[PDB]
């Protein structure tokens, strides 16, 4: 019942900025807490940020605090993740996740609905894109 | 509809394996049916008070973490961390440890076996449940729904039969305070034992945070639910004291088991004691579920020395198994060193040290930030949080002065995390 699509990923410069956004199926979004999680090519899930139903409570991990900000527009049924001063160590598929209830969570297993994820690549120099 | 459903959760999560085993320490310390039976009432009042006060801070910080975040947000990163270190090293492991011993104690009691095979069975049950949890939530959740259903059948069946026992009536609770077990010194050794049966009321924070627009009816559900538990715990104790008594209940480490074998002579007592082993098993399983969360939440910040390894969540199961492995091993240390009541008393003394900080925190917040959004506000504002703290202070002061050695293991293991905290705040993990 809760479909999620992430937008805003891509190739960035180190020290640059990026706004991930995740649209949700509506209906229940306003009564649900959301989370941003990330998955590096060589690993499992990593907690990034989470947010209360209302937005009153937010929480970010040690590796991203200060650099990133999570927000939501319950009217638009979207959750945003404003990343700034990026580092090559942010390079991961950023998934967006919804859980039941209005309390935030750093625990991935709480979350039941998961987005397919959006690729973010941070680098000081990159190779690809032909004609 | 909504309310009744939550009500169930309260009744459910609070009801544990405590009633089935703790009367041994309760009447063993009280030395009289009447003193013991009041400790079951006061603990319940203490936790309704503790519950309604914590729901306020739970609603100020809507999140599934609690005390790690309730205390960081008023006392600082250091106090927020200590509670985690305490939960990871003392509270989750000893709860696993105590219940695994008492499980095996009851296993040996039912299938009449040697009193040396308590500890090997306590290891294997805790080892088995850690494994089943690392398989996923398929099997853990299977155990939990089965445990929550069946844990209520022995109680109803004990209350009906016990309250109808032939040598039965008010007279079966007549010594109220015996002078051989002095009132004030013994009541604190009894309350610390009744409280372990009310364990799990603490999650009212995560419950209140989880409600959207709680207010009207969130306090009804906290009061109503915990007083249902309180009533059930008083009723089953009268049923016990109808069949056995003060000196008799303290005489077996398995009190409810004996009462079953009197109430129903045959295989009937087996079905009731089976039901009890399911209640204890489901406890250990449900503590592991909640256990894994803490070392990972620590690993989510700098807080733990191997934060990289601790925070690894296995992509097949979605759980940090590595956190629980350290917890399993330190539970094994505890199963091999302490006994079941030594451990129940640790757990109460230690977690209630931090639980109290969280009560004072609600009062602190009312002056720090009176303008912060409060979706729910503690009714009879000053009175009830102060009750919770009055009895909260009582338990910590009494266990120090009653059990200097057991209180020191709680003081010691919590403060061992202070060197750990300033190492991992500079190096960030490994
Ligand atoms: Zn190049």
């Amino acid at each position: 019942q809760v479909q999620l699509v992430e937008s805003g990923g891509g190739v960035v410069q180190a020290g640059g900025s990026l706004r991930l956004s995740c649209a949700a199926s509506g209906r229940t979004f306003s009564s649900r807490a959301m989370g941003w999680f990330r998955q590096a090519p060589g690993e499992g899930r990593e907690f990034v940020a989470t947010i209360s139903w209302s937005g009153s409570y937010t929480e970010y991990a040690d590796s991203v605090k200060g650099r990133v900000t999570i927000s939501r527009d319950n009217a638009k049924n979207t959750v945003y993740l404003q990343m700034n001063s990026l580092k090559p160590g942010d390079t991961a598929v950023y998934h967006c996740a919804a859980k039941n209830g209005g309390a935030a969570s750093n625990y991935p297993n709480d979350y039941v609905y998961w987005g397919q994820g959006t690729q973010v690549t941070v680098s000081s120099h990159h190779h690809h894109h032909h004609e | 509809v909504s309310g009744i459903t939550a009500l169930t959760v309260v009744v459910g999560t609070v009801i544990g394996a405590g009633i089935f085993f703790k009367p041994t320490a309760v009447y063993g310390a009280a030395g009289a049916p009447g003193l013991g039976l009041l400790a079951w009432f006061v603990a319940g009042i203490i936790t309704i008070a503790g519950g309604l006060t914590v729901a306020e801070i739970g609603t100020i910080y809507p999140q599934t973490g609690g005390m790690m975040i309730y205390l960081e947000k008023v006392y600082g990163r250091w106090l927020g961390f200590l509670v985690g270190w305490a939960q990871m090293v003392i509270y989750y492991p000893a709860n696993i440890a105590a219940l695994a011993i008492i499980f095996a104690t009851q296993f040996v009691n039912l299938f009449a076996l040697s009193d040396s095979t308590i500890v090997p069975t306590a290891i294997l049950t805790s080892i088995f449940l850690m494994g089943v949890n690392f398989l996923g939530t398929k099997y853990s959740g299977w155990i939990q729904t089965l445990a929550t259903i069946l844990k209520l059948i022995p109680l109803v069946v004990i209350i009906v039969a016990g309250l109808l026992y032939p040598g039965g009536g008010v007279i079966r609770l007549v010594p109220f305070s015996v002078e051989t077990h002095p009132v004030l010194t013994s009541f604190g050794s009894a309350l610390i034992a009744t409280l372990f049966a009310y364990d799990g009321w603490i999650n009212v924070g995560t419950l209140a945070g989880e409600m959207k627009n709680p207010g009207k009816m969130l306090p009804k559900v906290i009061i109503g639910g915990l007083s249902i538990v309180m009533a059930v715990y008083l009723l089953t104790n009268i049923a016990y004291l109808f069949v056995l008594d003060s000196s008799q209940l303290a005489g077996t480490d398995t009190p409810a088991a004996l009462v079953a074998s009197h109430l129903f002579e045959g295989i009937g007592s087996k079905l009731v004691t089976i039901g009890i082993l399911i209640s204890v098993f489901g406890g250990i399983n449900g503590y592991i579920i909640s256990g894994l969360r803490v070392p990972y939440a620590l690993a989510t910040q700098k807080m733990l020395p191997f934060s990289d390894w601790f925070a690894r969540i296995n992509p097949k199961t979605n759980l940090p198994i590595n956190g629980g492995l350290v917890m399993l091993g330190i539970a094994i240390v505890m199963i091999l060193t302490g006994q079941f009541n030594q451990l129940t008393d640790l757990i109460v003394f230690v977690i209630w040290f931090f639980i109290t900080l969280t009560f004072i925190a609600v009062i602190i917040l009312r002056k720090t930030q009176p303008d912060i959004e409060r979706p729910y506000r503690v009714p009879f504002y000053p009175v009830i949080p102060l009750i919770a703290i009055i009895g909260g202070l009582y338990i910590i002061f009494n266990t120090l002065i009653v059990q200097p050695k057991n209180a020191f293991i709680g003081i010691l293991l919590t403060l061992i995390g202070i060197p750990i905290y300033f190492y991992c705040k500079k190096k960030y993990g490994s």
